[PDB]
C-alpha cells in the first residue's frame, strides 16, 4: 500500500498578531512539501526533488489552498475558544490530518480526516466517508452542522478521487526513491556493563520505509524481559534508524539472536555474537 | 495536492 | 495539555574521529508544540542548528528533528538541551556514541 498525508498545526499567539501555522505533506515516509507562516516566501515550498518537476500553476494553486487552510484554522481557533469558553489570553492549538491510501493495486483503499483541539480528538471523518465521530458536545454541534452542509460529500470526492489521482502521479514521478526500499544496514555491539553481564545491541540503520521489526531470541525463542527497544528515528537524510538491546549473562552471548523484518528484505535477517 | 476546500466549523 | 518530550541524541552515521558527521536530537511525544532545543559542544550552545518542519503522530503528539554538522573527536562532549512546559528544569541528554 501507499499513502499521501497532509499535517496541519495552528497555534494561537494571543500577545500579538495571527497564529503560527505549519503544514507538511508526506508520501508514505517522505516529506515533499512545506508551508510555514513565519517563513519568508508565503508559498508552498518543495522538500523532495521529484515535486520540483511541477510548474508555477501547481505552486500558485497549492499556495492558494494552503493559505485558505490557514485562514480556516485561524477562524476555528475563535469558534473553539468560545465553545470551550476560554479567555483570549491563553495560547491554543488546532491540529488536522487528512489523506488517502491506495492498496497493492494502486486503487483507492482508505480515506481519513481527523481534527484535534489542544491535543484532544474533536471531530473525525468515519471509514465510510459519509459520517462524523464527534468526541464531545462541542464537536456534536459541528457534526450536526457539517452534516447539514454536506461537508463530507466534497471531502469524499477529494479523498477517493483527486487525492489518489495525485498520489499515483507523485509515485510515478518519484519512483526512483518512493518505490525503492532501502533495506537496513545491520550490525551488533557489545557493552560490558560488569564482569558478570553484558549488553548486546542490534542496529538497523539507513533503511526506508520506517516500518521495521526487531526481535530478540534466546535459544530460538522470543525473549522480551531485560530488553529495550527505542522508537524509530529519522537519520536526517530520508532514512531511519532503530535499535534493540538485551542484557545477557557474560559468556552466554551466542544463545541470543536478533531478528530483523523489513519490506526491503526478501527473507528476515538473523544476527549473532 | 491539497483539498480545494477547507470548510470552517462555523460558516 | 500536556505531554513530556522523549529525547534521542545521536549521529547520522557511525562515528569516526576527524570524519564529518551529523549530530541529531530527536524530540517526540510532546504537547504543546512550543519547545526550546539547543545542541551543545562542551556546554556551549551551537549556532548553525537547523530543524525539521513540525509534524505529529496518530496520538496528536509532536516530533521535531534538530541537527547540525559536526566533526567527532576523542575529547569533545556533545549534548541536547531541551526545555518544555512539562519540565521543572531543562533536560540535558548527552550523546552516548552509542547512543
Ligand atoms: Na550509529
Amino acid at each position: 500500500s501507499h499513502s499521501m498525508r497532509y499535517f496541519f498545526t495552528s497555534v494561537s499567539r494571543p500577545g500579538r498578531g495571527e497564529p503560527r501555522f505549519i503544514a507538511v505533506g508526506y508520501v508514505d515516509d517522505t516529506q515533499f512539501v512545506r508551508f510555514d507562516s513565519d517563513a519568508a516566501s508565503q508559498r508552498m515550498e518543495p522538500r523532495a526533488p521529484w515535486i520540483e518537476q511541477e510548474g508555477p500553476e501547481y505552486w500558485d494553486g497549492e499556495t492558494r489552498k494552503v493559505k485558505a487552510h490557514s485562514q480556516t484554522h485561524r477562524v476555528d481557533l475563535g469558534t473553539l475558544r468560545g465553545y470551550y469558553n476560554q479567555s483570549e489570553a491563553g495560547s491554543h492549538t488546532v491540529q488536522r490530518m487528512y489523506g488517502c491510501d491506495v492498496g497493492s493495486d494502486w486503487r483507492f483503499l482508505r480515506g481519513y480526516h481527523q481534527y484535534a483541539y489542544d491535543g484532544k480528538d474533536y471531530i473525525a471523518l468515519k471509514e465510510d466517508l459519509r459520517s462524523w465521530t464527534a468526541a464531545d458536545m462541542a464537536a456534536q454541534t459541528t457534526k450536526h452542522k457539517w452534516e447539514a452542509a454536506h461537508v463530507a460529500e466534497q471531502l469524499r470526492a477529494y479523498l477517493e478521487g483527486t487525492c489518489v489521482e495525485w498520489l499515483r502521479r507523485y509515485l510515478e514521478n518519484g519512483k526512483e526513491t518512493l518505490q525503492r526500499t532501502d533495506a537496513p544496514k545491520t550490525h551488533m555491539t557489545h557493552h560490558a556493563v560488569s564482569d558478570h553481564e553484558a549488553t548486546l545491541r542490534c542496529w538497523a540503520l539507513s533503511f526506508y520505509p520506517a516500518e521495521i521489526t526487531l526481535t530478540w531470541q534466546r535459544d530460538g525463542e522470543d525473549q522480551t524481559q531485560d530488553t529495550e527497544l527505542v522508537e524509530t528515528r529519522p537519520a536526517g537524510d530520508g532514512t531511519f534508524q532503530k535499535w534493540a538491546a538485551v542484557v545477557v549473562p557474560s559468556g552466554q552471548e551466542q544463545r541470543y539472536t536478533c531478528h530483523v523484518q523489513h519490506e526491503g528484505l526478501p527473507k528476515p535477517l538473523t544476527l549473532r555474537w | 495536492y491539497l483539498s480545494p476546500i477547507a470548510s470552517p466549523l462555523l460558516d | 495539555i500536556q505531554r513530556t518530550p522523549k529525547i534521542q541524541v545521536y549521529s547520522r552515521h557511525p562515528a569516526e574521529n576527524g570524519k564529518s558527521n551529523f549530530l541529531n536530537c530527536y524530540v517526540s511525544g510532546f504537547h504543546p508544540s512550543d519547545i526550546e532545543v539547543d545542541l551543545l559542544k562542551n556546554g556551549e550552545r551551537i549556532e548553525k542548528v537547523e530543524h525539521s518542519d513540525l509534524s505529529f503522530s496518530k496520538d496528536w503528539s509532536f516530533y521535531l528533528l534538530y541537527y547540525t554538522e559536526f566533526t567527532p573527536t576523542e575529547k569533545d562532549e556533545y549534548a541536547c538541551r531541551v526545555n518544555h512546559v512539562t519540565l521543572s528544569q531543562p533536560k540535558i541528554v548527552k550523546w552516548d556514541r552509542d547512543m
